[PDB]
């Protein structure tokens, strides 16, 4: 199938929960994708199946973030052949995968911070290729500082090294410092929550631990909203 | 000695392009006509659209400009 | 010759010269510019013959005459230099290599091409062996003019070959359509959408020779660029035009042309919108507004008949105005537009005069010695027999630029007289491309949370029957972002311009499937549109038909519908589906191939987005329009 | 049995390609209004 | 149509006119192709 593709999405949500259940499979889907030329294909399915505990674990021990990481890094400065088009989709990637803790607690570690830097240096290219990766770091960014101390600390080291304001980096702390945080909400129930919803066919691929039908509901609020709004969104 | 023979620089093009400009003769010319056209002050012609502001620089018609109405006699056509 | 012209045969300064020449667009009016070689080479009388080969003369009404000299020029021994440039025929043919870049290592900045112009353009004038240079370098000039210069320059080319086409010698239209047709497949790599309008006007005028050849090269450059075209599409491009109508690329920085409205205002990205205040004004009449200039009129109160009344524009400084746009106004009978720097009286001009701004609107395209005034008059005369208290005239728009380069306010260059800005330009850039990004950003990530039902169930029907609240503000906040993105995006087109006119004064230089594939998708379409139209006029024209059936048969019949009519803009959709019904709609296939497009995108296991209200209006047109073929 | 024997008559994607193509309403205005009574006075005002 | 006052002046208001027209000329086969 094609990549972003809402068949696929599903798709791989299925291989997802295969993989959860059975986390060997995970090992043979990275046995099929050569686990190198990944495809951003394989890195879409990579990174949605590759969302579950024992599949971030077995993803990380199969040393494949760290051979991105470390490629994309050599990149940036100038083991893995990495052209300016494959920036973007290894940097959606590590976001997808960093939707999980784990992943986030390892793109801020010291393995992974130099990449940051790196990003920051490189941005700081066809001119298409250079707004695709002016995205996919904003967005990597968001993702791994969300919601995390540690992580926030390690951009705003970062930040202050860069400045030891206009272009790349003005965008990135107008839409990272000065727009406020989104939290996912996962809200649970033992009665259906009809309130918000479209009788038209609206396709909303998820991760599938948060559920289906009418008694779940995934939010994506700033930090701000206070919980009463968010019961009155779904009730 | 001519602008023509001389390297084309940007000084060069723009004597070149000087010398063919063009100004509009600041006193009227005479003209003798046939009798069948017969003339019509300036200001008539341009009474819908005045150019007696612009009169102190020459730019009305009454100055370059002359005009005559056809008057349709036997050998008119001819 | 005439008995009187023989007998005055030695005395001829101007050939005989047909009085139709001198013609104007309204048919009954017009002017001849006589002059010659031999004009120039003298300096006190002359004689104005007109001869009748009511009839003849008798239906002349009405005749002026006025005389224009040459400018007083410090240059020494000027008319013997004039006899210089007009003689010597190395002169024609350096001014062309000079022109094509193919001397001095092709550093010629674009104001000395623009200087070469003005004298390749008087040269063509004063003449009617310059044609034979033309011809000999007619590739090289086209392409040098049309696809690597600014709008100007290829108005300017474009003049030039006017006067050659007007001029024993072989037929200039032929040899300019050879070169424009080898210039053809460069289209994609076209510099400005304003040069790429005169290349096509050429085009156009040029194609009734060899119709045959004009026809192959439009079809195979329209299939070639097509396919990229439909590849460019994005899923989020497809949600917008589906969802919204709105087939904008909002998240592609790069335009190609702006217009206003081959009846509109073309190349604005190049200029600059010009702002005004309103300063003074005849009797109690007002403007009032009823980045851009916000649209603004004037508010008469008492109109009358034949009454003038004058509205007085400041820009605020001598702005080098290029291009001028006026909504016809059927209150007035008449528009005058008078420009002056300093004051009326001291360095007034007439700018214009407009006798039919009743039945069509005011447009000054590409003024080629373009003013460099600051104060504007618009004097308006009521309508003839007309008593409407109040009117309400829309002033128009403006544009050119707020910078006058060093030659552009030149007065020595002109007819009848009377870096740091760069830097500014460049940091002015890169904040519209910071917030360009930032209101790109914006969009996609409400268009990220943007669902479109399919129209294949009773519910999505009544959904889009009846357009549910959430679904109604979702499409307000998206038209919102996608307002704010199309407005920067043309910012940074427009920033960009500029910043390319600053860095073309200063010395630079603008600039075969690697071209279609390294072109921006606003040029793509631009081609496509000025392709099509091309083809439209050319099957109007028709053996052209014979031709296009070894291409455009039922497989490329249906490549062409699929790649434009499914995902192209509302006008590109149409004219390929016209198009296609003129050239195959007669055809055994025609039928089958409306039913397999139906069948392929109507059938519910299509998962393609388009806009399937405008592809089925669409396909119902072009069924009418073929429905004496059996088969449909 | 009356699923089978009736027809759905809430408006379907017929009804939406048709508003594609571009509480009740009054078309007095568009008719034409006659009456049999030859010296009857024009109605249009009606 | 509603030229501009100043091509008066040189020797390019005859293109000028030409190139109107073959703009226009343009236009109208354009509009009399799309309404057969």
């Amino acid at each position: 199938l094609p990549c972003n593709m809402v068949l696929k999405k599903a798709v791989d949500s299925l291989l997802c929960s295969m993989c959860h259940v059975h986390p060997n499979y995970f090992s043979l889907l990275m046995g099929w994708m050569g686990i190198l030329a990944l495809t951003e294909s394989h890195l879409a399915t990579l990174a949605s199946s590759s969302q579950s505990p024992e599949a971030i674990k077995q993803l990380l021990d199969s040393g494949l973030p760290s051979l991105l990481v470390r490629s994309l890094a050599s990149f940036c400065f100038s083991k893995m052949p990495i052209t300016a088009d494959l920036v973007a989709p290894i940097l959606r990637f590590l976001t997808e995968v960093g939707n999980s803790h784990i992943m986030k607690d390892w793109l801020g570690g010291s393995e992974v911070n130099p990449l940051w830097t790196a990003l920051l240096f490189l941005l700081c290219l066809t001119t298409q290729q250079r707004t695709a990766i002016e995205n996919a770091t904003v967005a990597f960014f968001l993702q791994c500082i969300s919601c995390h101390p540690n992580n926030q600390k390690l951009m705003a080291q970062v930040l202050c090294e860069l400045f030891q304001i206009s272009g790349f980096i003005r965008r990135l702390f107008l839409q990272l410092m000065l727009e406020d945080e989104k939290v996912t909400m996962f809200l649970q129930s033992p009665c259906p929550l009809y309130k918000g919803r479209i009788n038209a066919t609206s396709h909303v691929i998820q991760h599938p631990m948060y559920g289906a039908g009418h008694k779940f509901r995934t939010l994506h609020l700033p930090v701000s909203t206070t919980l009463s709004d968010v019961l009155d969104r779904v009730s | 000695d001519l602008l023509v023979d001389q390297p084309f620089t940007l000084e060069i093009l723009t004597s070149l392009v000087e010398l063919t400009r063009f100004e509009t003769l600041t006193p009227r010319f005479s003209a003798t006509v046939p009798p069948c056209w017969v003339e019509v002050q300036q200001e008539q012609q341009q009474r819908r659209h005045p150019q007696h502001l612009h009169q102190q620089h020459h730019g009305d018609a009454a100055q370059h400009t002359r005009t005559w109405k056809l008057q349709t006699d036997s050998n008119s056509w001819d | 010759l005439c008995p009187f012209l023989e007998d005055h045969k030695e005395d001829i300064l101007c050939g005989p010269v047909w009085l139709a020449s001198g013609l104007d667009l309204s048919g009954h009016a017009g002017m001849l510019t006589l002059t010659s070689p031999k004009l120039v080479k003298g300096m006190r009388s002359f004689l104005i013959h007109v001869k009748a080969v009511l009839r003849g003369c008798d239906l002349l009404q009405e005749v002026s005459v006025t005389i224009r000299r040459f400018k007083k020029t410090s240059i020494s021994k000027e008319r013997v230099q004039r006899c210089a440039m007009l003689q010597f025929s190395e002169f024609h043919e350096k001014l062309v290599n000079t022109l094509c870049r193919k001397t001095d290592d092709g550093q010629i900045t674009e104001h000395a091409q623009s200087l070469v112009l003005d004298t390749l353009c008087w040269l063509a004038g004063v003449h009617s062996n310059l044609l034979s240079k033309t011809r000999k370098f007619l590739s090289d000039i086209v392409r040098v003019c049309f696809f690597e210069a600014g709008r100007s320059i290829a108005h300017k080319c474009a003049r030039f070959l006017a006067l050659c086409i007007s001029n024993c010698q072989p037929a200039f239209g032929p040899v300019l359509l050879k070169a424009l047709l080898d210039n053809m497949s460069f289209l994609p790599a076209a510099t400005t959408g304003g040069s790429v309008y005169w290349y096509f006007v050429l085009l156009n005028y040029v194609k009734d020779e060899d119709l045959a050849g004009c026809s192959t090269a439009c079809a195979s450059l329209l299939t070639a660029v097509s396919r990229q075209l439909q590849d460019r599409l994005t899923p989020m491009e497809a949600l917008l035009q589906t969802r919204y109508g709105l087939y904008s690329s909002p998240f592609d920085p790069v335009l190609f042309d702006l217009e206003m409205s081959f009846t509109s205002l073309t190349g604005l990205l190049e200029v600059e919108p010009l702002h005004f205040t309103c300063v003074s004004t005849s009797d109690g009449t007002r403007i009032e507004r009823d980045q851009p200039p916000p649209h603004q009129s004037i508010i008469i109160e008492r109109m009358h008949s034949g009454a003038r009344r004058f509205v007085t524009l400041d820009f605020g400084r001598p702005i080098l105005l290029t291009d001028v746009l006026i909504p016809t106004c059927g209150d007035l009978a008449s528009l005058s537009i008078d420009i002056w720097t300093l004051g009326e009286e001291v360095d007034g001009r007439r700018l214009v005069v407009a006798t039919d701004i009743s039945t069509h609107s005011l447009i000054l395209h590409d003024l080629i010695p373009p003013p460099v005034c600051r104060f504007m008059k618009i004097t308006v005369i009521g309508r003839y027999g007309s008593t409407n208290a109040r009117a309400k005239i829309p002033l128009g728009f403006y544009y050119g630029h707020t910078y006058i380069l060093p030659w552009e306010s030149e007065l020595k260059l002109m007819h009848d007289p009377l870096d740091q800005h760069l830097a500014m330009m460049v940091a002015l850039q890169e904040d519209i491309q910071c917030r360009y990004n930032l209101a790109c950003h914006r969009l996609e990530t409400l268009l990220q949370s943007i669902d479109l039902p399919p129209l294949n169930s009773a519910n999505n029907a009544q959904y889009f029957l009846r357009k549910p609240d959430k679904a109604v503000e979702e499409d307000s906040r998206v038209f919102s972002a996608y307002q704010d993105c199309i407005q920067l995006q043309l910012q940074l087109n427009l920033a960009h311009n500029a910043v390319q006119r600053l860095k073309v004064a200063l010395g630079a230089s603008r600039k075969p499937e690697d071209l279609i594939q390294t072109s921006s998708t606003e040029q793509l379409r631009t081609i496509i549109r000025y392709l099509l139209d091309t083809l439209l006029s050319l099957l109007h024209a028709s053996s052209v038909p014979a031709v296009l059936q070894s291409t455009f048969h039922a497989q490329a019949c249906e490549e062409l519908f699929k790649h434009l009519c499914i995902s192209g803009t509302p006008k590109i959709r149409l004219h390929t589906g016209l198009l296609l019904v003129q050239l195959c709609g007669g055809e055994r296939w025609w039928g089958q191939f409306l039913s397999n497009v139906l069948q392929e995108l109507y059938n519910s296991e299509q998962l393609l987005i388009f806009p399937q209200d405008r592809v089925f209006m669409l396909l119902s047109c072009i069924g009418q329009r073929s429905l004496s073929n059996s088969g449909v | 049995t009356s699923t089978r024997a009736i027809v759905n008559t809430a408006r379907s994607m017929v009804s939406t390609i048709m508003k594609f193509l571009d509480g009740i309403h009054n078309f007095a205005p568009l008719g034409t209004i006659t009456s049999s009574s030859p010296t009857a006075q024009p109605a249009e005002v009606l | 149509q509603a030229l501009d006052a100043r091509l008066e002046v040189g020797l390019e208001q005859q293109a000028e006119l030409m190139l109107k027209m073959m703009s226009t000329l343009e236009a109208d086969s354009i509009l009399q192709a799309l309404t057969n």
